[PDB]
RNA sequence: UUUGAUUUGGUGAGAGG
DNA sequence: CCCTGTCTGGCGTCCTCTCACCTATGATCATGACGGT
DNA sequence: ACCGTCATGATCATATTATTACGCCAGACAGGG
């Protein structure tokens, strides 16, 4: 279901901007999880270009130049 | 309430009629002012499950996609195929309903001109590409989404479709509310699906399958009606037959589950002993 | 920070940290003095409950409180909830170069332009007017320009009509549900104090005129002016994205 | 006959039903409750005496001392209301209490105390109520709002359906005490019976029945009947009453008297019961399988062994029968446990019980209350006697005992406040009866179960909580000191009492700030039935049913006036005629319809007495005697409307206005509006603003005079008489002699309230409306208030409206207004803003208010005087200086020589920086009033001494004029007495006037009266001396103020806001609208007479938003103005009074059987000219709510004027000058300006201040802030492809500080470019997550 | 070895859309 | 040992505007006013 | 009029108790056929 599916994501900021932050931050902390940003709300949190709209060319460029 | 409000607003409502009116209107204001919270929380859950999904390819390179048919509840055909397969790219190439013709090719967007050439040929159902069958890792390819919907063309490489989709489902959350036998209507041809049947002694084709779908196909090829016929019903008609508009074609008794047979012969009571297994209840008002 | 007066309105985290440090100093002194077992068990237990109350208050039995019976807000309550950092300061932010007023009709408009008052226009476009005034050579330092628009002389309105001209603004009705609730217009200056909004566009915003209010936002940089003209302009949103039906239907 | 202000302008009145009970005093809830609270009340209850007699006598911890209670008394307040609102004090009265201390001796607490002491003691300050019904807490006039909560008593609810997911309903029985521990009996799906106390852990219910000292034999004696088995020679025979066998299938062939009655396999019919009870069958025969599961009642013991044969409440087997049969028992008592009739709920409950006696039950109850501690029999007895059975901790009120006896079908409604054994046993009996299928459950929203608290009861409860804290303190101190040496003011202290009552009146959830911008808004905020607050529900949790109008709100709580939004139906408003019962419920009047005739006696029914009887509807036709003219009449029996016969009715409603409230009974034609639009119309009629010259409603309901006079904005005459001196400041009434006291000679002075600030920044003015020499009657208006006119209620103004689409400028709901409206200055409202400036006390020294100010020149300081404060009258702009104040210097550059002060200049050389505190802008105004308050000790400057001399001079002149005016009335009394009995016609005015007593006159009533007037005169002399000394003391003294403030300067700006495109106007039916274009005069659609229409609405709002009442109001307003134009035509031609009398009489008859029936033949040729002087701007018409003016009466009144019958005039155009096709509707609508203006909402920000903890802009308008680019707007920009717009929308424009300074340099240099960086609030997120044990980083 | 204008926090109640 | 009531936690709409209200105390050196010589 | 005594205001660490009245809806837990 949609709230169990958005809280079970491979990106803990996406699952922490949404409902309960305690459960998700302890699960991510004891798992040692890492957030390869790669979505819209991680980049709205961290303050950069959205990887969808005009910023999709910027993220193509950055993903190409690694 | 069994006593209505016989006075309109040009005539005056008296006191009791206005008080019953206030019952009916206070319920509506409470429903909107509490409905809006669930509508907003639904939009939030939807844009946070979507949140990631970006059109990131141009073709996933597949041949799978869902089978768009017109939807029919049992009344007249509710939503036509041109509403469901408008601007969605076909999965395999649609055969023209005559015989084995390449009417449309296998990766064409179906805009209004293609949909009119679909409605002229009375095309049954289209196997079309759906987003849930997209093979793209981490995103949706540009063909399996479909038309842009506010642009005439296909979706561009990049445009966030998860967020516009989540907003478009959750945005009408305010307008939504919060709190015998089969009689045919039109005149056409009969077809049966999921059917295993047998002819009774009288002639009415009874069915030995519970899950039988009774379709009414017209003289053109498209499916215009559909119904669900239970296990053991008295069908007035048969397979592939032509009927008249309004003629009863089905009959059953839902309060009496039929234990009808396939063959004939004599009846024996196997493991039926009166006193422990079955009981003797002679009827009061009839005697049988 | 102190409020208006002579006392300091102290935060809740200072109460939490000050209690943990008071208890920790007491526990160090008791382990200096070699108190018996039950004293240092109560002392370490009060420190455990103090730390557990600092981190996530109220997850243990009934939450501590300073004034008056309301519990005080801990670190996890600075993160979680509707008013944490995610939902209140990182996903949604308060925004400069922005304005807000009551809307009204103005049916003379073309549907790519909206009316915008002169007082709001001179307040939202203060740096562009400063840059324009410094380019002409009328003034010298920045102060002079701020005195000029603080006085509102006769020459800054031509400067304002020369910073408006091809510069879109984002009008936004306050319950934005779908993407047609943020649309970019070109301003036409209004003698008045009310945003004049083209009527057809109202059916997109769900905006009647019974007391509604809208916010204006200014695209500062050049890529944002081009995104307002090429993606978010009101001429570009004539079909609703939920379907194929036109959203600029005459109401 | 009519009162003299009702001969000024007599309102035309339609309406058919002759009234029998007039509208009561609309503020009776507040005033009657608080009069019930504070008054010397004998016989114990109610009031403060209930608290002082329930918490006292405080007896000590066995020290034989006791602090008992005598009486109480409130002294006068030190400050009256006006000085209290000006200065800022509470409006309180000191509560003196006479307490007594007695101290008993040793070995005899029934012996003599050695010493007593009775004395006066100070405790608390309770705030009094003003005559308007409001409190003054800190200079701001506040209202405590009535609460609607659950009635104390038993309550049998049914948890229907939802539990256990199998449809088996539960039943709980919540006993709701007024003060103490709750008690919930309930069931469970195993059909066991479970008690709980205060929502704690759950126990089986009969554990409390053992706690009341019941043995198990007695419990089964109570909760079941008995079945008798007699062992008489054959198969253990049975006593049988066949009523238990109603529908049971027997296991054998029941025969008796040698006759087969019942067959095996069949059930016992009712006629077989009749056979067995007709033949009087007693003993029948049972098999050995019949008592295989019968449950024994009591214990049987064997006499030989002394053991127990079978325990109580146990089923019987073969061996138990074999044991008790051979022990000598012939009688066997069992229980009847049926499927439908009587379940064994008590029996299964006792089988779950582990306890066995009283002690174990008390131990288990003591253990479920306080978990995990050693119980003791004394502690368990003390706890269970202090839960329910003590006068201290448990108290049903009289309301609670009434509901608890009524809902258990008792007789006496009087009982003790504590429970007993019979009470709990009757609760369990009624719960088992409801489970058995007979009797019904009780709904919650039924208004027989919703009590109304008010100001008096809630203040009593908060005062009682203060007293139980102080009895904790007195019990501490009384037995821990030396006696006798102390007095009962050293023990009891006034801090918790005053803290409790000051916290309740100061900040509660029900002591709220009065919405005061309108007389209507006052008088409908004081009448409010809020469901929220302490003890009630909350907005964001509940619910569905409580937000819905129950069928018993009819005539108690208004159905249509409630705030839409998050709390609909919780902020209910009380109706017009609805009183409050003796206990606290709601009651409403009715008319006792005896068998044929509607008797005109009123008779108050409650909410549960209404249900049993049958009530006729309000507007039922009756022919002059009371006989109902139909033979089917619409009535309502038990919450359900129907059609009943002519003479089975028992009550009729009083008047047809009683379902609605006073907010929504000033709406004309209410019966034509759909209920949503009537709701929005009543709410916006509350939200109006007072204009400059309020006019009148042409189409009212006649309810305006009750709302105006019964509020407190007009100056109602106390004693009637003759006016002597009218002025804009004061009004002097000379009291008539047939209304007048013998002593205290008496001519009254009304000091009006001129231009002062309301709470909503409106302008609460009072204008005198009487002439000079004019008679006034008792109970009559003298001075109109805000939004009043001649004693009526004029909220907005009435204007010429036309319904036509006009070129798009009224598209959705907008309004288009001619310039003729703004030229007449007729919506030009007057607002007043209060600006405060304090002189605080900081380091480097105190502040300076003087005008020797740095960094300023002549152009600022020309508008200040020689001491900083702006003049009274100086019309300022936005951003001038009102009060000059200098101290801001901070620490720009640290003083080189530490604290070098005495060197260069005197004190210092302006520190390091200087900037005279200059103010903002956005508002104009005219400074009308300046207050200066000085903390005592501080040097008064020259302007504070100017204000002190000014107020000394004003108060000196005012008290001297009090003495002169009352002395003039006294000398007029002396002249009136000396007309007879030794009259001197020439000798009276030869001597000075102060000696009018020693003239020739014997010992009569007249020399006695002159001696009494000499007593009054010398009293006035010495009283004037002492009061002028006290008033000089009040002006000369300082005032207690904030910690560390020198002086407070308050300045009142008086803005005059006119009208502009963007304001909100609205009618009285829900037709809102932003006024969109202020057209010129010429463009307006005019008609074939010449007059332009003022406002052009939009017709399309009528068929969807179904408010059809505004079009009938428009047509009747045009009829009213047609009559007014014909009066203006017959008066402008200077016609004699005969033709005016003719036409006014024809315009006042005009209808069906109506109530008005006036005649002008008793107005005598001078009042008719003045009545026509008041009717020439239109004729006011009353239209009551549900008994209004029908269509044919509007047509007949439009025929009296020469207007067209259909109401529609053909209208020309202003632009083209050519006719509009299909003639349009014009008329007059009474439209209101609302105070949602547009130069209070408009705001703009380029770059202002920034917040401190997260570097984002501030929020609001007063703080110069930016609009919240919220979360859904971020989603809407993700939904496009706008990526750079969102990046600068949440990095550059908002948060990143180096990013935004780079941005500001780049914008003022022409380079549109952003250097992005990071949000600083994300670094705040890193510090808050990192301040836990969590290690968040940024990789690479 | 001498250039600078800078900052108004939680709680609860009520209204508009 | 697989169903099962029962208990515990965790959600519950966005944007805006106005107003008021904000912990008690228990102990002592040193300043400050009052009375005798 | 000077000297001594009662009174009264600054600075300063000490560390937490006598109400109940939401409605689902998952998720984990002791109980028992
Ligand atoms: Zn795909």
């Amino acid at each position: 279901g949609i709230t169990k599916a958005s809280l079970a994501t491979e990106s803990f900021i996406s699952a922490a901007s949404f409902q309960e932050t305690t459960r998700v931050l302890t699960e991510a902390a004891v798992a040692g999880k890492r957030d390869e940003l790669r979505g819209l709300k991680e980049n709205v949190i961290v303050g950069r270009l959205i990887p969808a709209g005009t910023g999709y060319a910027y993220h193509q460029d950055r993903m190409r130049r690694r | 309430i069994e006593t209505p409000i016989t006075a309109n607003f040009r005539e005056g409502l008296n006191v009791l009629q206005y008080f019953i009116s206030t019952h009916g209107a206070r319920k509506g204001l409470a429903d909107t002012a509490l409905k809006t919270a669930n509508s907003g929380y639904l939009t939030r859950r939807l844009v946070d499950v979507a949140q990631d999904l970006v059109v990131t390819e141009d073709d996933c390179g597949t041949h799978e996609g869902i089978m768009m048919t017109p939807v029919i509840e049992g009344g007249d055909v509710k939503e036509p195929l041109r509403d469901r397969v408008l601007g969605r790219v076909t999965a395999e190439d649609v055969l023209k309903p005559g015989t084995a013709d390449i009417l449309v090719p296998r990766n064409t967007l179906l805009h209004e001109q293609w949909c009119d050439l679909l409605e002229e040929n009375s095309v049954d159902a289209v196997k079309v590409r759906s987003v849930v069958s997209c093979d793209t890792d981490f995103g949706v390819c540009a063909h399996c989404y479909g038309r842009d919907l506010a642009r005439g063309h296909i979706i561009n490489k990049g445009e966030a479709i998860g967020v516009i989709a989540a907003q478009s489902i959750g945005e009408p959350g305010t307008q939504l509310t919060m709190r015998s036998s089969i009689q045919v209507k039109n005149k056409g041809s009969i077809k049966l699906s999921n059917v295993k049947s047998v002819v009774n002694s009288s002639g009415k084709l009874v069915i030995t399958s519970r899950n039988t779908e009774l379709k009414l196909i017209d003289e053109f090829g498209r499916t215009k009606e559909s119904y669900k016929v239970p296990y053991g019903a008295v069908l007035a008609k048969g397979d592939g037959e032509q009927v008249a508009g309004g003629e009863t074609v089905a009959n059953w008794d839902p309060h009496t589950m039929p234990v009808i047979t396939e063959v004939s012969g004599f009846v024996r009571f196997t493991d039926m002993i009166d006193g422990q297994t079955i009981t003797r209840q002679t009827d009061e008002l009839t005697g049988l | 920070v102190p409020l208006d007066g002579g006392r300091f309105a102290t935060s809740d985290l200072n109460d939490l940290y000050r209690r943990v440090i008071n208890r920790n100093n007491r526990l160090k002194r008791l382990l200096d003095l070699a108190a018996p077992d039950i004293i240092v068990r109560n002392e370490k237990r009060m420190l455990q409950e103090a730390v557990d109350a600092l981190l996530d208050n109220g997850r243990r039995g009934r939450a501590i409180t300073g004034s008056n019976k309301r519990p005080l807000k801990s670190l996890a309550d600075m993160i979680k909830g509707k008013q944490g950092r995610f939902r209140q300061n990182l996903l949604g932010k308060r925004v400069d170069y922005s304005g807000r007023s009551v809307i009204t009709v103005g049916p003379y408009l073309r549907l790519h332009q909206c009316g915008l008052p002169k007082k709001m226009a001179l307040e939202l476009f203060k740096p562009f007017i400063y840059g324009k005034l410094e380019l002409r050579g009328l003034a010298t330092t920045i102060k002079a320009a701020k005195k000029m628009v603080e006085r509102e002389e006769a020459v800054v309105w031509d400067i304002l009509d020369e910073v408006i001209r091809e510069h879109p603004v984002l009008l936004n009705r306050a319950p934005t549900l779908h993407r047609l609730g943020i649309q970019a217009f070109e301003p036409v200056l209004i003698e008045g104090k009310a945003i004049q909004l083209h009527p057809l566009v109202c059916a997109a915003y769900n905006a009647d005129f019974d007391g509604d209010q809208m916010a204006v936002h200014v695209p500062l940089t050049l890529e944002a002016q081009l995104e307002a003209r090429a993606l978010m302009m009101s001429t570009n949103n004539i079909l609703s994205p939920a379907n194929g039906e036109p959203i600029i239907v005459p109401s | 006959v009519y009162s003299y202000t009702e001969k000024k302008r007599i309102r035309k009145d339609f309406g058919k039903r002759p009234q029998v009970l007039d509208v009561p005093y609309l503020l009776s809830i507040q005033l009657d409750s608080f009069q019930k609270f504070i008054e010397q009340d004998p016989e114990g209850q109610y009031g403060l005496e209930a608290a002082f007699r329930s918490v006292f006598p405080i007896q000590s911890y066995s020290g034989n001392s006791e602090l008992q209670y005598v009486s109480y008394r409130l002294g006068e307040p030190v400050f009256d209301v006006q000085e209290c609102q000006i200065r800022g004090v509470t409006y309180s009265a000191p509560l003196r209490v006479k307490l007594r201390l007695v101290i008993y001796e040793r070995e005899a607490p029934e012996g003599t105390v050695k010493d007593i002491k009775e004395q006066e003691v100070y405790m608390g300050e309770i705030p009094l109520m003003t005559d308007n019904g409001t409190f003054v807490i800190n200079g701001t006039e506040r209202v405590i709002v009535s609460q609607l909560h659950r009635s104390p008593g038993v309550f049998f609810d049914s948890d229907k359906g939802k539990t256990h997911s199998s449809g088996k309903v539960l039943y709980n029985a919540r006993i709701i005490p007024y003060r103490g521990s709750w008690l919930d009996f309930e069931f469970d799906p195993k059909d066991n019976l479970f008690v709980r106390i205060d929502r704690r852990r759950k126990l089986p219910a009969t554990i409390i029945l053992r706690a009341l000292n019941y043995t198990t034999e007695q419990i089964l004696d109570l909760f079941f009947e008995k079945v008798i088995f007699e062992i008489r020679d054959n198969k253990l025979q049975m006593e049988l009453v066949p009523e238990r066998l109603r529908g049971e299938t027997a296991s054998f062939d029941i025969e008796a008297n040698g006759k087969v009655y019942v067959e095996k396999g069949r059930r016992i019919t009712a006629r077989h019961i009749r056979q067995l009870e007709k033949d009087d069958v007693k003993l029948i025969e049972v098999p050995v399988e019949y008592i295989a599961g019968k449950v024994v009642a009591k214990d049987y013991i064997d006499e030989s062994t002394g053991e127990l044969i079978c325990a109580a409440n146990m089923e019987l087997s073969l061996d138990l029968l074999a044991k008790l049969s051979q022990s000598g028992h012939k009688r066997i008592e069992t229980l009847f446990t049926n499927d439908l009739d009587h379940g064994p709920y008590i029996s299964e409950t006792l089988r779950v019980d582990p306890t066995n006696d009283r002690l174990s039950a008390l131990v288990e109850i003591y253990r479920m209350m306080r978990p995990g501690e050693p119980p003791t029999r004394e502690a368990a007895e003390s706890l269970f006697e202090n839960l329910f059975f003590s006068e201290d901790r448990y108290d049903l009120s009289a309301v609670g005992r009434m509901k608890f006896n009524r809902s258990l079908l008792r007789e006496e409604i009087e009982g003790s406040g504590i429970l007993s054994k019979d009470d709990i046993i009757d609760v369990m009996k009624k719960l088992i009866d409801i489970r058995n299928g007979k009797g019904e459950v009780d709904d919650i929203d039924h208004l027989g179960n919703r009590r109304i608290r008010s100001v008096g009861e809630m203040a009593e409860n908060q005062f009682r909580v203060g007293l139980v804290r102080v009895e904790r303190a007195v019990k501490e101190r009384l037995s821990l000191g030396d006696l006798d040496t102390l007095m009962p003011q050293d023990m009891i202290n006034a801090k918790p009492i005053s803290a409790a009552v000051k916290e309740f009146f100061g900040s509660s959830q029900l002591s709220q700030f009065m919405d005061q911008n309108n007389p209507l808004s006052e008088i409908t905020h004081k009448r409010r039935i809020s469901a929220l607050g302490p003890g009630g529900l909350t907005r964001e949790r509940a619910g569905f049913e409580v937000r819905d109008v129950h069928p018993t709100h009819y005539g108690r709580v208004c159905p249509i006036e409630t705030p839409e939004g998050p709390n609909i139906g919780l902020i209910n408003s009380l109706s017009v005629y609805a009183q409050t019962n003796e206990y606290g419920f709601l009651e409403t009047p009715y008319r006792k319809v005896t068998d044929g005739v509607v008797t005109d006696e009123i008779h108050y029914l409650s909410a549960i007495e209404e249900g049993n009887y049958v009530i006729a509807q309000a507007n039922s036709n009756l022919d002059e005697e009371g006989h109902f003219v139909e033979d089917l009449v619409t009535c309502r029996s038990k919450g359900e409307s129907s059609l009943f016969s002519r003479d089975q009715v028992d009550y009729m409603d009083v008047s047809t206005q009683q379902v609605v409230s006073v907010g929504a009974s000033l709406i004309p034609f209410l019966e034509h509006d759909d209920a949503n639009r009537a709701l929005m119309g009543a709410n916006m009629q509350r939200q109006a603003v007072p204009t400059l010259r309020a006019d009148k409603p042409l189409v009212g309901t006649g309810m305006e005079r009750a709302v105006a006079v019964d509020s407190g904005v007009t100056a109602v005459a106390k004693r009637g008489g003759v006016v002597q001196y009218v002025d804009a400041s004061r009004i002097v009434i000379k009291v008539n002699e047939d209304e007048m006291y013998p002593g205290e000679a008496g001519i009254d002075i009304y000091n009006l309230t001129k231009y002062t600030r309301s709470n909503q920044n409106t302008c609460i003015n009072q204008m005198p409306c009487v002439s000079l020499g004019e008679p006034v009657e008792r109970g009559d208006v003298l001075a109109d208030g805000p939004s009043t006119d001649l004693g009526e209620l004029a909220l907005g103004q009435n204007m010429r409206v036309a319904f036509m689409p006009w070129n798009g400028y009224n598209f959705e709901d907008s309004i288009l207004v001619s310039e003729r409206v703004v030229q007449e200055d007729r919506f030009t409202t007057i607002h007043i803003q209060e600006l405060a400036c304090v002189s605080r006390d900081t380091k480097l020294g105190p502040e300076e208010i003087t005008a020797d100010i740095p960094n300023v020149g002549e152009a600022a300081l020309s508008k200040l005087d020689e001491s900083g404060i702006v003049y009274i009258g100086a019309e300022v702009t936005g951003g001038d200086i009102l009060v000059g104040k200098v101290t801001p210097k901070g620490e720009t550059q640290l003083t080189p020589e530490e604290k070098l002060l005495r060197a260069i200049f005197g004190e210092k050389a302006s520190d390091v920086k200087d900037s005279s505190l200059r103010v903002p802008n956005g508002v104009s105004g005219t400074v009308i009033d300046v207050q200066v308050f000085t903390r005592d000790g501080v040097e008064k400057d020259k302007r504070a001494l100017e204000i002190e001399e000014m107020q000394l001079k004003q108060a000196k002149k005012d008290l001297s004029e009090e003495l002169q005016i009352l002395e003039a009335g006294l000398f007029s009394r002396i002249r009136a007495v000396l007309v007879a009995g030794g009259v001197e016609a020439e000798k009276l005015d030869k001597l000075p006037r102060d000696r009018w007593l020693e003239l020739g006159l014997t010992d009569e009533e007249k020399q006695n009266q002159l001696e009494q007037l000499a007593e009054q005169y010398d009293e006035l002399k010495h009283e004037f001396e002492k009061k002028l000394e006290a008033k000089r003391r009040k002006i000369t003294q300082g005032d207690d103020l904030a910690p560390g403030v020198l002086k407070i300067v308050k300045v009142y700006l008086a803005v005059k806001r006119r009208i502009q495109p963007g304001d909100k106007m609205a009618g009285r039916h829900g037709n809102k609208g932003v006024i969109s274009k202020i057209n010129p005069i010429e463009d307006m659609p005019y008609d074939e007479n010449g007059t332009p229409v003022d406002i052009v609405l939009n017709p399309l709002g009528v068929p969807s938003r179904m408010n059809i009442g505004q079009i009938l109001e428009t047509h009747l307003g045009m009829a009213a103005k047609g009559i007014g134009d014909k009066i203006n035509a017959m008066l402008k031609q200077q016609q004699e009074v005969a033709k005016l009398r003719e036409f006014i009489q024809r315009a006042y008859d005009l209808g069906a059987d109506v109530r008005q029936k006036v005649d002008l033949s008793t107005f005598s040729d001078e009042e008719v000219m003045r009545l026509a002087e008041n009717l020439r701007k239109g004729m006011p018409i009353a239209t009551p709510v549900f008994d209004g003016a029908k269509e044919a009466e509007i047509k007949e009144l439009l025929k009296l004027g020469d207007l067209p019958t259909s109401g529609q005039i053909r209208l020309y155009d202003g632009r083209t000058g050519e006719q509009f096709e299909r003639p349009v509707t014009v008329g007059y609508m009474y439209m209101l300006k609302l105070n949602h203006l547009v130069d209070d909402k408009m705001h703009a920000r380029s770059t202002g201040s920034y917040s401190l903890v997260t570097q984002q802009p501030l929020g609001g308008k007063a703080q110069f802030g930016g609009q919240r680019f919220g979360e859904m707007e971020v989603w809407a920009l993700e939904a496009y492809g706008a990526a750079y717009t969102l990046q600068e929308m949440l990095t550059v424009k908002s948060d990143d500080v180096n990013g935004r300074t780079k941005m500001y340099k780049n914008i003022v240099d022409g380079n549109h470019q952003m250097e992005p960086g990071m949000p600083e609030s994300f670094n705040v997120l890193l510090k808050e997550i990192r301040s836990l044990g969590i290690n968040i980083e940024l990789e690479d």
